[PDB]
């Protein structure tokens, strides 16, 4: 969950305070569905890793 | 578009290309009433995509 909130906050406007290192990489203003797909890809990565 | 204005009381009109001017108001009122009636609907929420 910490890994999830940290990453998703770097593609959306979330008030969870993170220092941001990848703003110079272009990206869109992620919506609910886009964040959902992104989290889906994140979740499977962790499960297959462990 | 003549056929719209001869729909109410032109039962005596012979020609198909003509209409009686004296029932213009009645035909217009009927047209407006049907215009209102045909639009009595509730808007539906379908779904979006970014």
């Amino acid at each position: 969950v910490q890994t999830l909130v940290t990453l998703v906050a770097q593609i959306s406007e979330t008030q969870y305070p993170v220092d941001r290192y990848l703003d110079w990489i272009p990206s869109l203003r992620a919506s609910a569905a886009t964040a959902a797909t992104f989290a889906e890809w994140v979740n499977t990565s962790m499960k297959t890793a462990f | 578009n003549i056929h719209l204005f001869k729909q109410l009381l032109n039962t005596e009109t012979l020609s198909v290309r003509g209409a009686n001017p004296l029932m213009f108001r009645a035909n217009v009122l009927h047209m407006l009433l049907e215009f209102v009636l045909d639009n009595l609907y509730l808007n539906r929420h379908t779904g979006f995509s970014q």
